[PDB]
């Protein structure tokens, strides 16, 4: 009968487990949008017919949006703890009343996390079509790093049914 | 999103499964009318005796 | 045994019965609040924490 | 059997009721977003296949 | 019609067929009361033993 | 599960609503100025050049 | 355009969100009908030690 | 009568490996659920029409999914004993009073 | 009391891994109790076995 009792600060870890990656997802949303237009305006930019004015709006544009994700994802916290925004390797949540973990290895969607930097930017047409490859790649990481997220939320609701 | 998460939150942290406890209520019940059927059947021990004198 | 002044037996019942009501008044306080944590009563770290948040 | 204090039934049907309500869940949430696989949680490859396309 | 393309790809992907949905969100309905009924079943088992004392 | 202080599926009906009623406020700004970017808070850059030009 | 903002303004400050106040309301009218039958059911302790005499 | 008697444990036993086959079939639920979400993965994977990014992205959910039958299987635990796990080849329960066995083969998940 | 538990009066956690440690530090001082209590139920069944047969 005690052992069944303690299946409820189980069940109250894994629920935090899911919101925790709630609050990443939704960061996630942000952040991959912010991605989308980031490489729109590195795609424009990469053209040779702009006058320096429009390069350097859409390169304005760029930096704005790339401060926007640090901000996102600092943002990305549940009570104080976090997934996405780079301050721990992993969360560990309650898999059984031994203690035993359900390990949630973290995702990075920081600047760092995405292969990008705090200064990233573009001052040519040429470095602009070098960064248009850049924000693809940083945009598939991010996906990727949001689809295992998900998966390890679906993995932490059928455990706790299982717990159950 | 972050206020729905944080007061869902709450909601899993304090909130009643009220399906689990309409069982428990209809069998906590019975058991109490059972209580007080046995507490009459042990009020009547003395009443045992009273035939020997 | 056998005995007037006394019925142990009925002390037990009613401790047993005493027992039921308690269990039945927590029943009731979780359907009318929705909570199964209502108070600082019913678990006072996860209240406080529920508070905060 | 014929017990007071345990309704394994009882546990079995709000498990069922439960399987029930989160398929209704889900069904909500196909309505209301117009998709299938309207988050990472639904279908992770799919979703971020679809994200960067 | 690249991008035309693009977008209808993706609506295969992820787009929710809403008038398979209408014909589940009404059957999961029924089968939501069926297990609310099926519940208040199961929650009348303590009381048939009532009559017994 | 089975709250009636907490409507999570409700909290995310809302959010959901909300984001179609974002949709089609954007969608009626583009029909009554005939313009996809109207203004600064559309695409700063490449309003700003179309103002420039 | 600054009496609109003003106005606007205005709305953000003091309106409420009425598809929010919709759950809130089927949610309340729900408790408050259980609220009334765990009264009902808190009502009628003092009946059930009338069997005892 | 003292045979009679000795009935209940075997009711006991009989019951505790019930709820011992019962926890086996919840986690055998989670694992066929998570064999078909891998079988729809690789499926998905041997088109030849996928770009690189999305037979990655098919692995890796793949991989994810193989790992939780894993986790899956190590909890089909009934307080410390399983028929599921593959740490026994058999379990015996009380079948009569002079301790002959109901045998349960154990099926590893 | 605690200390036939197996446990002190300060007994405690500070980190989350000294939580985890008194996860069976606990589960051990209760299976320990309910040792205990199972021998008094024991004991007090055989007491009303020799009251009986000293009647």
């Amino acid at each position: 009968s005690a052992t069944a009792g303690s299946m409820n600060a189980v069940k109250d870890s894994l629920q935090r487990g899911q919101s925790t990656i709630d609050v990443a997802l939704a960061a996630g949303d942000t952040i991959t949008d912010l991605l989308g237009k980031m490489k729109e305006k590195a795609l424009a930019a990469s053209d040779t017919s702009l006058n320096t004015a429009s390069f350097n709006a859409l390169k304005s544009d760029f930096d704005s949006l790339r401060d926007q994700i640090t901000k996102a994802a600092s943002n990305a916290k549940f009570n104080g703890v976090s997934i996405a925004d780079g301050t721990t390797t992993k969360l560990s949540f309650l898999a059984n009343s031994d203690g035993s973990a359900f390990t949630v290895t973290a995702k990075t969607l920081t600047l760092g996390g995405l292969g990008l930097t705090a200064t990233s930017s573009f001052t040519t047409a040429a470095a602009a079509k070098t960064m248009i490859g850049t924000i693809d790649t940083a945009l598939q990481t991010a996906t990727n790093k949001l689809a295992s997220l998900g998966t390890s939320s679906t993995g932490l609701d059928t455990h706790l049914t299982f717990v159950g | 999103k972050l206020q729905d998460s944080l007061d869902a939150g709450v909601g899993n942290l304090v909130d009643a499964d009220l399906a689990k406890e309409s069982a428990k209520l209809q069998s906590l019940q019975t058991k109490q009318q059972l209580g007080v059927q046995a507490l009459s059947i042990a009020n009547q021990s003395s009443s045992s005796i009273l035939s020997l004198f | 045994l056998n005995s007037i002044n006394t019925n142990s037996g009925a002390l037990i019942a009613l401790q047993n019965l005493n027992s039921t009501n308690a269990e039945l008044t927590q029943v009731q306080q979780r359907i009318n609040t929705g909570k199964k944590i209502g108070s600082a009563k019913d678990n006072g770290a996860i209240w406080a924490t529920a508070k905060n948040q």
